[PDB]
This record gives structure tokens, sequence and C-alpha cells, in this order.
């Protein structure tokens, strides 16, 4: 089902609140890695 | 703040490329692998056309969000795109609000 997805991916926003200007995004690394995969 | 667009999230990778990202994850310890490698796999999964891959990709991103306080902001954005793709608009609304 999707009820199982909803359980496993549930996010208590109060429990895990938001709180750095020198931290490369995770997406930047994705894009570089997919580029190098194209050769291998 | 180099973030993904809707456009990127809707183009899948080849099965063997996704498998490489998967293999890298397993290599480093699965759920205990590095944040970068888990993300790379989660995004590839979100890009997949298979709703269940997309759900797993979103689950892994949630795990990143939980574990890494320094990644929460950007992950909320990634989470919004992935939930959108899945038709999970109530989640996507709530996240992009925060």
């Amino acid at each position: 089902s999707a009820t199982t997805f909803r359980i496993l991916a549930h996010l208590d926003e109060q429990r895990y609140p938001l709180p750095e200007k020198n931290l490369p995004s995770l997406f930047e690394g994705f894009k570089a890695t997919v580029s190098i995969i194209q050769q291998r | 703040d180099f973030w993904p667009t809707l456009k990127d999230a809707y183009e899948p990778l080849y099965p063997q490329q996704l498998e490489i990202l998967r293999q890298q994850v397993v290599s480093e310890g699965g759920p205990t692998a590095t944040i970068q490698s888990r993300f790379n796999y989660a995004w590839g999964l979100i890009k997949s056309t298979d709703v269940n891959d997309e759900r797993l990709g979103v689950k892994i991103l949630t795990d990143i969000y939980k574990e890494a306080e320094s990644r929460r902001r950007e992950c909320l954005y990634y989470l919004t795109i992935g939930c959108y793709k899945l038709g999970e608009y109530s989640m996507a609304k709530r996240y992009v609000d925060t």
C-alpha cells in the first residue's frame, strides 16, 4: 500500500526542527556523479 | 543552494546507472552509508518512473533530514519535489511551508 510509505516516511517537524553558507548542496554532488558515471 | 528543478526529477536514469548508485550505498554500509551516497541513490529513485522507487527515495531523504541537522533546509526542498511527484500534496505543502 501507500499507508506503509506514509508510516516509514513520517516526519515529526516539531521533533526534527530546522535550525551555513559554505556547505555545497547534496544535489551538486549528484549531478557530478551522474556525469562521471556516463564514462566509467 | 544549487537545487533541483521539477524538470530534472521527471527524467529517469538507465537501470544500470541507478544500480551503480545502489551498489555504492550497499558498499558503504546501506542505511549507515555516507549522506552524499544515500542522497545520490534517493534522488535517482525519485527520478524513477516506478511509484515504489519514488516512495523509497522520499523515505531515504526523510532519514537524511532526521539524521543531519545541517541538511534539513535543503532536504525540505528535495522532499517537497519528491512528494509532489508522488501526488502527496499535503506533505509537499507542509514541507515547503516550513
